[PDB]
């Protein structure tokens, strides 16, 4: 699960951790086993005219579910209306843009995330790594293990 | 009735440097303020109050202070919307009462 | 943006008093519960008080009896009377607009230190 996020919101993103990112935008479960990686993008996504493609979620109804993706365009407001017909008040819209520029400091720079999440249930695994192809010693009384 | 004076009136700055707006009072303010953004089309909106403390949110580029009689408040790197009007309210009296500024016209380019 | 800003913090001489205020933007107070939070330096947190959107508030034992929190509704902003600062109450106070059951507590404060002189 790759994204892109604020340099100084990266410690979020914990087992329960609790925050913005974490809480309304993107949430990790409490007991979640796998890992995230981190990379300073200050080069990879930044822009002079500055790069906010993205925007994050400032607005949410309720409280995120673990791997809850809500990707939406609505207008979270208070009154009756949105600001379709209301303006000043109840006109709120959760997609904030970042910013990113290069002029920024290190703690808004755009760090890279990626992060596995190994799933165990019901596992004929099918993706390990241990091919050890060890140089074949020949003439000599010596212990071999041939494909078990 | 403590009348207040914001300077400068228009202020063009290159982008991506720092801005710094100054509003004079005339007697003292202590830390009792606030400063508003009017962005052109709906209500103000506030940034940053009192002395200098960083609104919620709010990334650190923006930066108010001063004290006494006269205070300020600084733009670290100024994004292409920060473009708006501002103005600082003081209320060392609250009790209902406010009192607001002449605006300042913050522009970018 | 979505925010809860805090001032009044200083210092006043034990006894004296003081008033914290709260104002927000781009979401309304009015019509949200308001809950006052305080931290002691390098404590714990612990819930001080709460306005309602009809006005019924409630504060905590340790403060019981000498807090008033009111908010200006016209202008979108929350405000807390305090009296009679003593030796407990130096700690540094957020603000926070719960909403409980669907959603907990989310945007707070940088927070704000009242001390007293000793």
């Amino acid at each position: 699960d790759s994204f892109v996020i604020r340099g100084n919101e990266v410690s979020q993103i914990a087992p329960g951790q609790t925050g913005n990112i974490a809480d309304y935008n993107y949430k990790l479960p409490d007991d979640f086993t796998g890992c995230v990686i981190a990379w300073n993008s200050n080069k990879l996504d930044s822009k002079v005219g500055g790069n906010y493609n993205y925007r994050y979620r400032l607005f949410r109804k309720s409280n995120l579910k673990p791997f809850e993706r809500d990707i939406s365009t609505e207008i979270y407001q208070a009154g009756n209306k949105p600001c379709n017909g209301v303006a000043g008040v109840n006109c709120y819209f959760p997609l904030q843009s970042y910013g990113f520029r290069p002029t920024y400091g290190v703690g808004h720079q755009p760090y890279r995330v990626v992060v596995l999440s190994f799933e165990l249930l019901h596992a004929p695994a099918t993706v390990c790594g241990p091919k050890k192809s060890t140089n074949l010693v020949k003439n000599k009384c010596v212990n071999f293990n041939f494909n078990g | 009735e403590i009348v207040m004076t914001q300077s400068p009136a228009t202020l063009s700055v290159s982008p991506g440097e720092r801005a710094t707006l100054s509003c004079r009072a005339s007697q003292s303010v202590s830390s009792d303020l606030a400063w508003y953004q009017q962005k052109p089309g709906q209500a103000p909106r506030l940034l940053i109050y009192g002395a200098s403390t960083r609104a919620t949110g709010i990334p650190a580029r923006f930066s108010g202070s001063g004290s006494g009689t006269e205070f300020t408040l600084t733009i670290s790197s100024l994004q292409s919307e920060d473009s708006a009007v501002y103005y600082c309210q003081q209320y060392n009296n609250w009790p209902p009462g406010y009192t607001f500024g002449q605006g300042t016209k913050l522009e970018i380019k | 943006e979505v925010q809860l800003v805090e001032s009044g913090g200083g210092l006043v001489q034990p006894g004296g008093s003081l008033r914290l205020s709260c104002a927000a933007s781009e979401i309304t107070v009015s019509r949200n519960y308001m809950s006052w939070v305080r931290q002691a330096p390098g404590k714990g947190l612990e819930w001080v008080s709460v306005m309602f959107a009809g006005g019924s508030t409630f504060y905590a034992d340790s403060v019981k009896g000498r807090f008033t929190i009111s908010r200006d509704n016209s202008k979108n902003t929350l405000y807390l009377q305090m009296n009679s600062l003593r030796a407990e109450d130096t700690a540094v106070y957020y603000c926070a607009r719960d909403l409980g059951v669907v959603g907990a507590t989310d945007y707070w404060g940088q927070g704000t230190l009242v001390t007293v002189s000793s």
